[PDB]
C-alpha cells in the first residue's frame, strides 16, 4: 500500500 | 477433404521461440521492450483451423 513492488510476468 | 485428411499439425512452443528470442535480442530486462513484450501474450489454442 505504501511501497510499490512489480515482477516480471513470465519472462522469469 | 482437407479437414479430414490434415489430422496433426507441427510446430514448435512458445517456450523456445521466447528463449530464442531473448538469446537474439541480447537486451537487460526491466527495459520495457515492447518487442518482446507483445509476443509475450502470444498462444496457439488455434492452429489447426488456421
Amino acid at each position: 500500500s505504501a511501497t510499490g513492488g512489480q515482477a516480471i510476468r513470465n519472462v522469469g | 477433404l482437407d479437414r479430414a485428411f490434415l489430422d496433426g499439425v507441427g510446430f514448435t512452443p512458445l517456450a523456445e521461440k521466447q528463449q530464442q528470442l531473448q538469446l537474439q535480442l541480447k537486451t537487460n530486462i526491466l527495459t520495457a521492450n515492447l518487442i518482446r513484450s507483445a509476443i509475450n501474450g502470444m498462444n496457439t489454442e488455434s492452429n489447426l483451423e488456421v
